[PDB]
Order: C-alpha cells, then structure tokens, then sequence
C-alpha cells in the first residue's frame, strides 16, 4: 500500500489522519495519566522497578521517566519534560498537561476538515499575546524571606506532607539566603544534599557549614575537636611508585631495611611539612587540625598524624574543595612547597557520628559559610528519594524567584487571565486563526480544570465561578483548593515562578506546532 | 549433485521488466518525499533504528533514515546525499526531478526507441537547460547585507524556523561572514570546522546567538581559579602537563638510600619547569587537548592562571582561530606571537546543572559558535538542519553572485526554452527532448499540489504566462496558490543550487537508463 | 465480537511485562490484604508464648527462631506494600533493637481498619488526618504510663530483673539464667563513663554441652591456635602487631643483586641474624605474648620458639582491634620492640579445648575490662543461634535503659490504657476524624489479642477483663501468662516491664507506614526481568 | 563524578557520524552452512562477533542497534 511498505517490505507506517490521531492518543493517555499529579490535593504514585526497588513520587518528570511507555510521542514529550525539568525545575506536570489539552483542543477542530496550518498560526499568535499578557501581569517586587518563603511553600507542598512542607520551607530558604551572594548568580553546587536514615522525615534540617559520608580511618583518631583549623588538600599521602619502573637492589638484609626505611621520605616530607605547620599554628591542646584530603592516606602517615592529635580525612569527593574552602575559608592545596597558617580553614566543632556501618562527619559552626548542607532523614529510602527530590524542586523555585524579582500568581489565576485576554482579542486575528487562538485559549484553562477537579469538587460550575469573579472584579483570582471558591491567589500565597511560566508557554507552543504538522511516521531502517 | 555454471544463490533478471522495475523504484522514492516540497510542506516523524527519533522535513534526512533493497532506490539515495553534500539545498527538488524525468523516458521504453537516444536527447537539454539557466540570471551586490538576508529568508522559508525568519538569518549571515578567511592568496569558508552550533535544550528560541568567540562545555581544573577574566592572554597546548613515560624501555636501578627521593623530587622539578616556562609569556588562561597534572595546576595557580584540560582537537582548533593564538606542543618553544590575544572577555558561567566555558568578545574572530536554546533535543536538531542549510546557501551566493528567480519560475521559463528550441530539430529526439523539457513542471505542480489549490487550472494560466515575451519571474505564490512574479514576492534561490539540481537529476535518469540486466546473490570475493 | 481491546491512551503504551493498579479497590485495598497477610504470617510468634518457625531461605540454610525481624529478613516478600512494612520493621530494630513484631502487628490492624474505614464511607485523607491526630495523642499520653524507671545499671540484681523481660519472649523457658549472664556481661562493660557500646559485648558459639552451661569471660576466645611451641602464659604481656611476622621487604620490588662469592655465601646467614636481633629485641621488653594480623615465618618462629613467646594469629583486622581494645596494647606497624606505654597487658592467656574445638583465651582476672564474650554452649547449631539473638535483644535492652531510664507496664497493660485514653478523646472530637481516631485507639486491642491467642484462651474475655480493670483505674495491669483461665494480673509486682523508647518508637514507626501505604493511589510495576540479588 | 561516565553523553552524540554512503546493516545468516565456511575462511587477524535471536523476544532490536 504505502511506498515505504514498497521499499521495505516489514515496515510500518502511520500516513496522513492516522498518523495524527495516533499522536493526539499518545498525548491523551499522558495527560489522563498525569492528571492526578497536578496541584497539593494531587495522589501519590508507587513506581517499582525491575529489581524490586519502590519509589513513591508525584513528579511529572519522575513518573514520565517510571512509565512503562514504549511510545514515539510519549518520548518526544519526556524529552521536552526533561529539558523543562534540567532548566527551571519546575511545570513538568503543567507541561505535559497543556500540551495534551493543545493537541486535544487542536483535533477538536481539524475532525471538521480544518488544516492544521491554519491551527498553528492560531497558536503562534496566541502565544505571542499570551506572552505579552504575562510581562504585563507578573509581580515585580523585590523578594525578602517572606515571598521566598512563600514561594517555597507553593512547591513543597504540592511535593511533600505539610508538615514536612513546613520544616523544608525553611530549609531551602535559609539555605539559598545563606550561600546567596550579592548581585551574584547562585551557584547550587555549594549546597551539599546529605541523606541519612536513622531519625523520621521532620528530623531533616540545616547545617550551617559541610556534612561528609566518611569519617576519620584510624581508630585513635580523636571523634570531636572543639576548636579546629581545616587544612583543605589535594595531595596524595600515600606511597606511590614511580613513573619509570623503579625496582630496588640489594645485597645484604641490612641493605635491605636500608632501602625500605628511605623509601618512605618523600611521603614522610609532607608530613612532617604538615606537622611542623600544626605544631607552629597551635602549641596548646585547646585548638585541633582536621586534614580533608582529596587524595589517600596510607596507615603510615595515619599513624604518623595521629600521634601528634590531627584528625584526617582521606578521599574526600572533588566538589568538597570547593564547600570547604568556601564554608571553613581556607585555600586548597595542590602541593605543601609553601604552606602558611593563612591557608587554614576554620571551624568552631567538628564531630564524628556514626550509624550502623556508615560513618559521618559533620564540620559546624563556621565563621559565615557560603556553602551549607542540607541533611535528609528519615526511615525509608523511597522516603529520602521523595524527600531529595521535593527539595531539588524548592531550591530551583527559590533560586528562580531570586534570579528575577517578579513572580506570577499562582492557583491558575495567571491561566484564567490569559484566557480572557486572548478570548478578547481573538477578533483582532484575521482569518480562520480565530479557532486556533480559541483552542489555545481553551487548552491554557486546563490548569484550573485539573485543580478543581483533583480538588474534588465539579470542573466546569467551579471554572465558571472563576471566570465569572474574574470579569466581574478584574482581579486574579484563582482556584481555592478546599472551598472552590474564587480566591486573590497574591493575598493568600500562592506563587509561580515567572520564568516556569514564560518556559511553558514557549515549550508547549513549539512542540505542539511541531507534532500538528506531522502527517507520516516512518520505521524503515530494517532489512 | 545439481552442477551449475554460476552459483545457487545468483539471480539474473533481464529486459524490459529491469527497466520498468528501476523507474518504479525511482518513482516510488521520489513519492517518499513529495509532500515534503514547499513553504506548506508537513514535516515527519523518522524512527531511527538506534532508538532515536528525527523529525523533520529536509529531504535528505529523511531519505537517509530509509532502508531499501532495490538498488535503483540506493542510487536514488546516493543522489540526494550528493545534492545534500554538494551545496546543501534542493534534496526534495532533485529527487523529485529525477523521478519525473525516469518517467518520462519510461513512456518512450515502453515503445521501440532504443535507451541510447534518449541519453542523447537527455544530455543535449541539459546543455540547453544550463544554457538557459545561466541567460535567465540576475547579478547581487554581497555589500548590501538586505538582499543577503532576503536570499537567506527565500532560503528559509520552506522549514519550521521560518517563524523566527530575522533572528535565522542575521545567525546565518553573521557566522557565515565572520568564519569568512583568506591567506597565503587563497580564500575560504569552511563552515564544517569552523561556525560550530552547539545546542542546549531549555530556554527559548528567540534567546539563540551567534557569539563573537567559542563556547566550549569545559569547567576549570581547580576551584580556587578566576572563573571571568577581562582580557585573557590565551595560550594552548596539546602536550600533557605531566610526567609521563619515555618512549624507550627506560628500567632504573637503585641501590643508594637517596635515589627514590632524588627520582621522586626529579619528576617535580620537571613539572615546575615546564609550568614556569609557561609563566614566562605571562599569560592568562592555559588550554591542553591533554591531561594537567594537579602539580601543575598548583604551579599554574601560584601565577594567577586559570587552566582547562581535556578538550577536543576541534575545540582547540576553533579557539586558536577565534582568539588568534597558535598551538603549541613544546612549552619550552613558546613565543610571544603564539600568545592569544584579541580574546576581549573569557568567562565561566553555569547554564543549568552543568558549566561551560565562553570566550565570546573576540575582536575580529575567524571562528564562531552558535548557541541553540529550544524545546528539547529533537527541535534543536531540526533547528540546527535548518541553520545548515542557510550557512550553505550564504556560502553559495558569497561564491557565486547570481540569483535566479524561484517558485517555479526558473522550471517554467527553462521548459518554455527548451519547447520553443525543439521546434526545429525533426529528428526522433527532438520528442525525449521536449518531454524532458516539459518535466520541468513538476516542481510548479509539487508546489501547487501542497499549497492545495487545483493543480491544472493554475499549470495551465502559469504556462500561458510564460509563453509571453517578459515573463520569465513569474511563478506560484505556494502559501495562497495564485500566480505572481517573483520579482514582487522576493523568493529568489542562488544559480549554483538550480544549476547542481538539474544536472544532477538529469545524470541521475542518464545513469538509471543505461541499465538492462541485472545480477544479484554473489559473494563480494573480497 | 469476540475480544476485549485495550481501551486507547495509557492501556495501549504500557509495556509487556508492566502492571498498572489505579483507584481503590485495585490498589489501596490490596495493599491492605497484603500487609495483613504479612502480619497474619508473623503473628503466632508473639509474646512468650510465641511460636519458633523454621524458616529456609533461597540458600538452604535453616531458620528456625521467633524473632519477627529474622523471619521478615529470611522471606523474600514480593508485594511493595509488604515491603514498605518490612522497612519500618527494620528501622524499628535498627533504631531500638526490640519491637518489630508489635510494629508489624499494630500496622497490620491499623491497615485493617483503615480498610474498614474507607468501606463505611471516609475517604483516604480523613484517615490519615485522624490516624496522625491519634499518634500525636499517643505520644503525648506515653510519658504519664510509666511505672518506675532503672535507677541504676552498675547492679547485678537490678539489671537482671530489668533485662528479664526482654528475653522472656524469647526462650521463655529459661529467662532468668540468660538474664543473669547478660547482666553480668553488660555490668562488666558500661565503665563509669555513662556511654556504653553494644558491639563491646561478643558471642562465642561453641557445641556440645547444653546451653545451661554457658558462662561469661572478661576476655576474648579466638577459634584457633598457638602457632608456636608454648601454649600457656600466666602474666601475659601481648605485644600487638599489625605486621605480618617476618622481615619486612621493599613496596615496589626488591631482588637480590648478588656479584661476589662472600656475598652469595654471607646472604642467609646475615638475614637470619638480622631475624634473631629483632626477636631477641622484642623478647628483651618482656613480651611473651606475641599477636600478629599477618603471616608467620618460618625461622621467625623458630626464633619465638627459642625464647620462649606465645604466638597468635589473627586473620580479621577486627579481631587484631578488638583484642587491642580488650589487652591495651596499640597495633604495631613495625617488629620494633614495644615501648611501655604501647605494652599490652592480660592476666592469663592459655590454649584450651572447649568439647572438640581448641581455643585460644585472653582472660582478665577482675571483673573489668573493655570487651567482654559470652561461651555459648548448646546441643544444636540453631539453637546457640536462638540464644545468640536473645542475648542481643538483651543487650540492646540494656543500651536503651542507657539511653532512657524510662519504664512502662507490659504484656497488654500499656497497650490497653493508651487504648482507653485515646477513645475517651476520640469522643470529645467531632468531625469524622473521630472515627479514625477511634479505630487507630481500637488497633492497640491487637497486642493483647495476639497475647491471649498465644497463651491459648479466649481474647474477648481477657480484653473486658482489662478494659473493666483499666475503668477501676489501675493501669498496671494486663494479662496473667500462667493461667489456663483468662485472667489478669499487675504487671509492676511481677515486674514485667518494657522499655518505654522502645513503645514510643514503634508506635511512631508503625504509624508513619500505615500512613504512608495509605498515601499510596496507582502502581506502576515493570516487568521483573533478572535481577539475581 | 568520573564514576557516572561523564563522557557517555558525549560518546553518544559524535557516535552519530555515519557521515558517509547510508548505514549499511548487520549480516544476516540463514545457511549453518554458511556460517562454519565464513568462521572457517577470512582472515583470522581481525575479531568475528556474533549475535544470536529470536524474532519477536524483547532484548534484540536494543543489541542490533548497539
Ligand atoms: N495552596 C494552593 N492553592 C491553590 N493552588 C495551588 C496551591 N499550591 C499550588 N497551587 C497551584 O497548583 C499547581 C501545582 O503544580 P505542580 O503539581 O507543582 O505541577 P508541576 O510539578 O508540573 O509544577 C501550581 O501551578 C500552582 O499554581
Ligand atoms: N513562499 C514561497 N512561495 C512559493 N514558492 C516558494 C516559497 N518559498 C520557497 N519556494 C520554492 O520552494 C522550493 C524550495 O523547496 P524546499 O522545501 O526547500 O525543497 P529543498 O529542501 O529540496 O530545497 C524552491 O524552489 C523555492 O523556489
Ligand atoms: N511474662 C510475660 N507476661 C506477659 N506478657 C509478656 C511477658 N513477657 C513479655 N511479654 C509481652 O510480650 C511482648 C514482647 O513480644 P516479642 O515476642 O518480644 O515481640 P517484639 O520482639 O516485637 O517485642 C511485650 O509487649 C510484653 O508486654
Ligand atoms: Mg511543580
Ligand atoms: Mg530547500
Ligand atoms: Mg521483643
């Protein structure tokens, strides 16, 4: 029938209404399965892998990456979802959503023997107001601990527990104010996610300072030095061997004892360099030395520096020079050819804990970090992964908001403005592009459809109520998530991040102007 | 026991079913993209065997993805990467070509003229046809950066960038422009090595540049290094920065107590020897294809030295001709003149969850990159197509000046040349002649067929058109189906694309009707 | 009209092997079943009367014990939900060390009347809500249960009785021995600095003699022997190395370049003189006792055996530090002699035969020292195993009363008043959180249930009897083992009392997966595959 | 994070350079026979590397990509 079935016999192909219908069902399915993500109210999801591994999650992109879906537009959308997802951290679950509902809106139209060109100019200039009513509506405002609060409400709690909401609002945020520089851009890196699962999920806090997964490999190490000097290195105290194929020589057995007694003076160099530096910096017991080491440590040199009170660290991770030369203050080191006391960290407690064969280490009470931890707890792993990942979102929210003062209000207000604002200047738009703005403007109203509805209370007598304060009042009032009632989502609290917004409409736009216009599916590299 | 005199497996199929079966296979590939011609071309969905998904509407690409077995259908795809490679524009257009003029040789097989005439007739109108192409032709001012972005924007409008028509072409000419190079008397383009386009999904389109400079996805070696510089001194290598075997087998011997420290010390020494014979040019930023020792970071760093290791050749390449230094492999060799200087700001910025190196205020760079932010992976893949595309065209009409009027115009004005030649040969080719010549239209019907309008009507009110004196513009207004002259609409393609068209189709049907026998099932023998 | 197709969207795209579970019946009430399913699977081995299971893993290897942990551990349970409740467990004997079985009991009924719950017509956050309103009264309500506290844990006598308790619901027939040993054990360790350290307490299993002849040593056994000729020593003097026994050679390569006669003559000579130096060096400290982690060499022990030194291998760097921790010596890198302050010192170290297995024994003479072992004797392989879990129930007991002093009544008491306190709130709340509250207090009936199901008498009588006893207002009782009447007694006289962390963190635990396998609305299983381990 | 191959992403996009004549595809052996006389003849120098499968059983179409 099909060329490409002429050419390449086992070939399949899906030509011109099929191959747009079978998109459209593709898209339907994800957003009937992503539905229920959306919004607080939303339900968990139980992800088990092949192995057996449980992960509980209400991301969008998570639950796209678990989906047992083997689809060519389902991938398309994953991919789309986790571009949005690596960029904003945020809107995957709206993402998907509105494309579905575009793409759904869009045949809703072309069933009736449109062309989907003239539906995707309709689009473009949708998005194109669309995009101009949202610079004109967001909130510019400079963004004290409050609105950042508020921010990392918004998205914790659709996330996570409200409790845990509650404690890792003011996790995220005193971390990001703590690491934020000033007219700076945020570096996340400095803000080291550390899990343990000993204490409940509400035990999950701030350290103002750096938290390490090993500890100290000598038993007469000492587990807690008051005050402490951090010597940050990246040099290997180990024996090593050298380049040229060495070998030894001997005649005697005391020749023997010779040549292993001088081969351990370059590693016994350094730390004697190290030593004489501890000795000098402090001659008393009150102070301490703690040695982080990128590099080994072999039992040698352990022994050696333990015998003067130097707790070391060896093979630690690489990012970790750069949160303690930033937490403690000191320089890291390549070499110890000049090491001066000016190079020395500073930390007012580090700690050794232990939790079952897992060792820690925590480095506290630095002068005014510029890199903290943040330390997850809780008795479950799944709950951990759910914990880490509900914080990932918080902190791209929170350093969103910060990157550009203005924030958008949230609970669908922003969505049901647009909406309007594109329904009123549909007559503007000459041709039959009309129905493709007004497809878009039916498919941005999702959101408060969604919310209503996993909300549960009636979809389109709620929508109304919406609509109807809107035009009435002018305000941008969205949907309340335990009455149904029109609520000002700016009074209240609930904030969306301008840039997730802006990122949505573009994303959604391209990808659906992209998949309408696609009318043959092809899988001929067989044979 | 079956003797034969050829193999088992060897299959020999003869005569005029050889024929029928090549134009058949030639026809149905050129059906494969038919669709796919014009500003309202419909873009599709390839699954790459890989696992990969492509989507686009470029023919070449397409045809590319396609696995075939008929032979005629390979020398079909063999065609189109010619095309694709040779000037980078008119894939859809010379497959199509080629299949309309394999059928038009197929109705006279069908009777008693034998191939050889056809060949004949076939290479006598293309002479025609370049002739013709080359009298229709109008000259362009490269000063004037309008007319380039017009041809750019002419050369655009038929893919899915087209909605971002200025900010494509503004890429395309500034890139095209600036890797523009010519030394020792000798001028060149070379947008293949350099005028890189690297792609970051997220963000949006409209944020997409062309940079003064190279963007490389490289983080400095240590953290306690500058991570923005006002005005680096760039200097690069492709030796390591440590020590490393000789070449020779080289085994020591120690039988003193101080050889293993004087060894140990020894391999120090000579990395401080090459970090300070770098330092003695006094330069800024340190670039090696290779591995940095943290030795040498250390020594680097004592000098307020920011270091990159690990980057590509090509990377390295673009570099030396953005910022105008010169790759050196011996650090005891460097000379001033291999310094870089001409870089005007290097600066180390996150984009996402992931670092990357800009040196983007170059004055006077000979190298480029072009940074794509979009959707997701599969878009920017089709943007950057897209963008290759126009590159190639600006590089086109930078080498060659002379237009020729597009649409279907140029296809109408030439077929209306060669039917009013052929009317005084009275020989048996003059018909293959004028089939040949009226095969041109294809491309106006392609043209009308997508944009959807009735396709006799509009051919007919075209020809009768061009069969007046000055009417060799006007061609088919493919977004509304009515007829206009392109010297009004403006769509207007470069003469060396057209020209590469048609003599590659019309080699392309020369090729597939010298074939009569074929054989198959043999071993390669290799 | 023949076939059913996959309805479109998400039905189609799913994979080969996948399952998708949505809504309620499909998943919220089959994870319930499972999780009951489970808690019915461990339910029979609760409490003194519990029932010992043998279980057989993939492995062949026989289980046979009441510990609810160990049973979790050696199922391989496939359902999620089970799994989720299994972690809790696990978390509960990771944090506590006690506790599992009442943990996966208390969220099987709490599953189970959440099940209840949602049939009668609450929905999923109504539950939840009223389940984490009633643990938060739980909670608050466990400190004013308390009987008495430990107010002292340097006794014999007290720590016994304490420790008493712990280990009677397993190997319920002889508690007090076992009680006796491992208070002994732990007073030897937890010195007058208050941190006291689990792992400091070691289990020697060796067969033959039934476990009423197990006993305590102030020392350590090691399973091995004496590499050299002596085997006794009577003033030890441990000199610890890390080393293995022998010459130390060169870490990259060494060979023997040898270019004269004299020297190729002189070559063994000179290095057996330079192994008896180093031997007679150590000797000279007043060593006779020598510990190394490494190999022994020939002619060094040749040379130890001349003057007169115990050897000892040890093959596990744990053991060589755990023998550091117990003597006082500091492992040595180096054959260097010892210096006095890294002189290891022991009152007695001998080679002895303990029924067929010969064992080497560092004993301390006082009843003091950092590390102190438990000889376990016994007729079976499994059942020093039993008494090995025991006492490390036992032990851990100990660690909590360490931690907390606190005290509650036992064997359904505890269980019972929270019961009553909670439903006497529930009433005051309105709303329909008050049914869930209500179920969350009725849950707690399932200790005593268990209980009285165990002993073997009827449940509902013994629970009127409590819950008319706990009306009267004494909150000490619960149900009397010894009886073949339901009856009940006071638990503070008999001194059944468990600890009160250990309440307090199962509660929490249990409550937190009940809730958080309620939380749960669709299932997305893959397809198994592999997956060996 | 040297440990979650960094360079795989890398490796992936530039292994997309078929860059020459199509794709080609992998042989396809129909004949036990022409097996053994393929193993047997062609230089011995270079490596042979076969793939074994079953037409419909998930694991193949990943292994003849790759
Ligand atoms: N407390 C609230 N009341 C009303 N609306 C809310 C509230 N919290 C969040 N929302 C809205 O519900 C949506 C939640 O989206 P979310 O589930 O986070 O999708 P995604 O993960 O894809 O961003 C947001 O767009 C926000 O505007
Ligand atoms: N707006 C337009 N109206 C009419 N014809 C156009 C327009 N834009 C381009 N064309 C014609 O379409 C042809 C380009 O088709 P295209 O899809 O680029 O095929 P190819 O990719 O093989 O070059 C050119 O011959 C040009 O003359
Ligand atoms: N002598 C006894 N009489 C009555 N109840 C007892 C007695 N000893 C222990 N119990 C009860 O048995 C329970 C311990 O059961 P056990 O098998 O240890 O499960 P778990 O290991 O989960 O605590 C405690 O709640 C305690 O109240
Ligand atoms: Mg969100
Ligand atoms: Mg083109
Ligand atoms: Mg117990």
């Amino acid at each position: 029938m099909a060329a490409v079935k002429t050419l390449n016999p086992k070939a399949e192909v899906a030509r011109a209404q099929a191959a747009l219908a079978v998109n459209i069902s593709a898209a339907r399915g994800l957003q009937d399965v992503l539905r229920t993500n959306l919004g607080p109210k939303g339900t968990m999801k139980m992800l088990v892998s092949g192995a057996g591994d449980i992960k509980l999650t209400k991301d969008g992109n998570v639950l796209l990456h678990e989906m047992q879906i083997q689809h060519p537009t389902a991938s398309l959308i994953a991919k789309v979802a986790t571009a949005q997802d690596d960029i904003t951290g945020d809107g995957t679950t709206s993402n998907v959503l509105i494309i579905g509902e575009l793409l759904k809106q869009a045949d809703l139209y072309i069933s009736e023997g449109l062309h989907p060109r003239i539906i995707t100019e309709g689009f473009e200039a949708a998005k194109e107001k669309a995009l101009q009513f949202l610079e004109e509506v967001k909130v510019s405002r400079e963004m004290d601990r409050e609105t950042l609060i508020d921010v990392a409400r918004t998205s914790l709690r659709t996330k996570v527990h409200a409790e845990l909401a509650d404690v890792l609002t003011e996790a995220v945020v005193d971390s990001i104010l703590a690491i934020k520089k000033q007219d700076e851009p945020i570096d996340l890196f400095m803000i080291e996610i550390m899990e343990m699962k000993h204490k409940s999920e509400t035990d999950t806090s701030l350290i103002r300072g750096l938290v390490l997964d090993h500890g100290a490999r000598h038993p007469d190490m000492k587990k807690r030095v008051e005050d402490a000097y951090i010597l940050t290195c990246n040099v290997s105290l180990e024996y090593e061997k050298t380049e040229v194929n060495s070998g030894f020589f001997y005649k005697s057995a005391e020749e023997r004892e010779k040549l292993v007694k001088a081969e351990r003076k370059f590693i016994e160099d350094r730390v004697k360099k190290i030593i004489e530096l501890k000795r000098k910096v402090c001659g008393d017991s009150d102070k301490g030395f703690v040695v982080i080491n990128q590099k080994g440590i072999d039992p040698f040199s352990l022994d050696a520096l333990s015998k003067e009170g130097i707790v070391a660290l060896r093979r630690a991770k690489r990012r970790n020079m750069e949160r303690l030369t930033l937490a403690c203050g000191g320089v890291a080191l390549n070499s110890f050819d000049d090491l001066s006391p000016d190079c020395l960290g500073h930390a007012g407690l580090v700690y050794e804990y232990t939790l079952g064969e897992e060792k820690f280490t925590f480095i506290e009470k630095c002068n005014n970090p510029r890199s903290v931890t943040l330390l997850i707890k809780g008795p479950n792993k799944h709950t951990l992964t759910q914990i880490k990942d509900a914080v990932r979102d918080g902190l791209r929210a929170v350093k969103n908001a910060i990157d550009d003062g203005c924030v958008v209000p949230g609970a669908g207000a922003v969505e049901v403005a647009m909406a309007e604002a594109l329904i009123k200047h549909k007559p503007s738009v000459k041709g039959r592009a009309q129905l493709g703005v007004q497809a878009f403007a039916d498919a941005l109203l999702i959101i408060p459809k969604v919310l209503a509805q996993n909300s549960g209370f009636d979809l389109q007598e709620t929508l109304v109520k919406i609509q109807a304060e809107h035009s009435e009042s002018g305000q941008l009032v969205g949907v309340d998530l335990n009455t149904g009632e029109p609520m000002v989502a700016a009074e209240v609290g609930v904030w969306d991040n301008y840039c997730v917004k802006k990122q949505l409409l573009h994303s959604c736009t391209v990808i659906a102007t992209n998949i309408l216009l696609v009318d043959e599916i092809m899988r001929a590299g067989m044979s | 026991r079956p003797v034969l005199v050829l193999s088992q497996n060897t299959k020999r199929e003869s005569g005029r079913k050889v024929q029928s079966g090549n134009i058949n296979a030639a026809k149905t590939i050129a059906d494969i993209i038919r669709t796919c011609l014009g500003p309202k071309s419909m873009m599709k969905m390839l699954l790459d065997p890989m696992g990969g998904i492509v989507m686009t509407n470029d023919g070449n690409a397409i045809l590319r993805e396609i696995q075939v077995q008929h032979p005629a259908a390979k020398s079909m795809i063999e065609i189109s990467r010619t095309q694709d490679e040779e000037v980078g524009d008119g894939t859809t257009s010379v497959i199509i070509l080629a299949g309309e003029m394999l059928s038009v040789a197929e109705h006279f097989l069908e009777q008693q003229m034998h191939p050889t005439v056809v060949i004949s007739a076939y290479r006598k109108a293309l002479d025609d046809m370049i002739s013709t192409l080359k009298k229709i032709s109008i000259p362009v001012d490269i000063s004037d950066s309008d007319m380039m972005l017009n041809i750019i924007n002419s050369s655009i409008t038929t893919k899915a960038i087209s909605r971002w028509s200025s900010l494509a072409c503004n890429i395309a000419l500034d890139a095209v422009k600036m890797v523009q190079f010519e030394e020792n008397g000798r001028k060149e383009i070379d947008i293949k090595k350099y005028a890189r386009v690297e792609k970051i999904p997220g963000g949006i389109i409209e944020d997409s540049c062309v940079l003064r400079g190279v963007m490389i996805n490289k983080d400095v070696t240590h953290p306690r290094m500058r991570r923005y510089i006002k005005n680096p001194r760039i200097v690069l290598l492709d030796s390591s920065l440590e020590y490393k075997k000789g070449e020779s087998q080289t085994d020591i011997e120690i039988t003193r107590e101080e050889d293993f420290t004087r060894i140990l010390q020894m391999e120090e020494e000579y990395i401080q020897q090459l970090c300070e014979d770098i330092i003695q040019l006094k330069p800024d930023v340190v670039i090696t294809e290779k591995g940095i020792s943290d030795l040498a970071q250390h020594y680097l760093m004592r000098a307020n030295i920011t270091a990159i290791r690990r980057v590509r050749k090509t990377d390295n390449n673009r570099i030396a001709r953005a910022c105008g230094a010169r790759i050196v492999s011996r650090p005891e060799e460097l000379r001033e003149d291999d310094v870089g200087t001409g870089a005007g700001l290097l600066e180390i910025k996150k984009i996402g969850d992931e670092y990357f190196t800009f040196i983007t205020d170059c004055k006077d760079p000979k190298a480029c990159t072009i940074l794509l932010r979009g959707a997701s992976k599969e878009i920017l893949s089709e943007v950057e197509r897209n963008l290759q595309d126009a590159m190639q065209v600006c590089r086109n009409v930078l080498l060659d000046p002379q237009l020729v009027p597009g649409g279907g115009a140029s296809e109408m004005a030439v077929a209306h040349a060669l039917t009013e030649k052929s009317k005084a040969m009275t020989g048996v080719e003059q018909w293959p002649y004028r089939a040949v010549a009226q095969a041109l239209e294809v491309i106006p019907r392609t043209l009308i067929q997508n944009c959807g309008a009735s396709t006799i009507r509009l051919l007919t009110s075209l020809r009768a058109k061009h069969t007046q004196e000055n009417c060799e513009t006007w061609g088919v207004n493919g977004e509304t189906g009515t007829l206009v002259d392109m010297k009004e609409l403006g769509i207007w393609e470069p003469l060396a694309v057209k020209l590469q068209t048609y003599k590659t189709a019309v080699e392309t049907a020369v090729l597939l009707l010298r074939i009569d026998d074929i054989v198959s099932g043999h071993k390669k023998k290799g | 009209a023949l076939h059913v197709p996959k309805a479109p969207g998400f039905a189609q795209m799913l994979k080969e092997g996948a399952k998708h579970f949505s809504g309620l019946e499909e998943a919220v009430y089959r994870n319930i079943q499972a999780c009951k399913e489970l808690a019915q699977t461990t339910r029979t081995a609760y409490g003194p009367n519990g029932m010992n299971k043998m279980v057989i893993n993939h492995l062949e290897k026989l289980f046979v014990t009441n510990d609810a942990a160990t049973i979790l551990r050696e199922l391989e349970v496939q359902h999620p939900a089970a799994k989720m409740i299994v972690m809790a467990s696990h978390m509960q004997e990771q944090e506590v060390g006690d506790g599992t079985n009442f943990v996966l009991v208390f969220a099987g009924a709490l599953l189970e009347l959440a099940e209840e719950l949602l049939r009668i017509g609450l929905s999923v956050s109504e539950v939840i809500e009223g389940y984490e309103i009633a643990c938060r009264k739980a909670h608050e309500i466990l400190p004013n249960l308390v009987c008495c506290s430990a107010k002292n844990l340097r006794d014999i006598d007290e720590v016994s009785s304490l420790l008493r308790t712990s280990i009677m619901s397993k190997q319920y027939g002889n508690e007090v021995f076992l009680a006796k040993l491992i208070a002994q054990a732990c007073v030897s360790i937890f010195p007058d600095s208050g941190h006291f350290n689990v792992d400091n307490i070691r289990v020697c299993k060796i067969l033959g003699s039934g476990i009423s002849s197990s006993s305590v040593l102030h020392g350590m056994v090691f399973k091995k022997e004496t590499e050299g000729d002596v085997t006794s020593v009577k003033d030890a003097k441990i000199a610890v190395y890390s080393c293995p026994f022998d010459g130390m050679i060169t870490e990259t390569k060494g060979t023997v370049l040898i270019k004269t006669a004299e020297e190729l003559m002189n070559f063994s000579k000179g290095e057996e003189n330079l192994m008896d130096a180093q031997v007679k060096a150590i000797a000279d400290t007043g060593a006779n006792v020598v510990v190394t982690g490494g190999k022994v060499a020939d002619m060094a022990l040749h040379y130890a055996n001349k003057y007169n030194i115990m050897l000892v291998r040890l093959n596990s760097k744990w053991d060589l530090r755990r023998l550091c921790k117990t003597v006082g010596a500091t492992a040595l890198p180096r054959l260097t002699p010892p210096v006095l302050e890294e002189m290891g010192h022991c009152d007695s170290v001998y080679l002895s035969e303990v029924g067929d297995t010969q064992v080497v024994v560092f004993k301390h003479e006082k009843e003091d020292g950092a590390i102190s072992t438990i000889v376990l004797r016994g007729s079976t392989d499994n059942l020093m195993d039993d008494i090995e879990r025991a006492v490390d129930d036992g032990v851990n007991t100990f660690k909590v009363l360490t931690r907390d002093k606190r005290l509650v009544p036992g064997g359904g008491a505890t269980e019972i008043e929270l019961a009553k306190q909670i439903t006497s709130y529930g009433e005051t709340c309105p709303g329909l959180e008050q049914y869930a509250i209500k179920k969350f207090a009725e849950a707690f009936e399932a200790i005593p249930r268990a209980l009285a199901e165990n002993s073997g008498v009827k449940a509902n009588e013994v629970i009127s009897k409590l819950y008319a006893v706990h009306q009267e207002g004494n909150k000490n009782v619960g149900l009397d083992i010894e009886a073949e009447v339901p009856a009940v007694k006071d638990m503070l006289e008999a001194g059944i009392l468990d600890t009160y962390l250990g309440k307090y963190w199962a509660i929490k635990l249990a409550t937190n997966a009940a809730v958080t396998v309620l939380r749960v609305d669709q299932i997305i299983m893959a397809k198994p595959a592999g997956g060996p381990k | 994070f040297l440990q979650q191959y960094r360079k795989q992403r890398m490796e992936e996009m530039r292994q997309q350079l078929h860059k020459g004549p199509q794709f080609k595809q992998v042989f396809e052996i129909s004949s036990g026979e022409g097996f053994l006389d393929m193993i047997d003849k062609e230089q011995k120098s270079i490596v042979i590397m076969v793939h074994i499968y079953e037409d419909g059983i998930p694991g193949t179409e990943a292994m003849n990509g790759c």
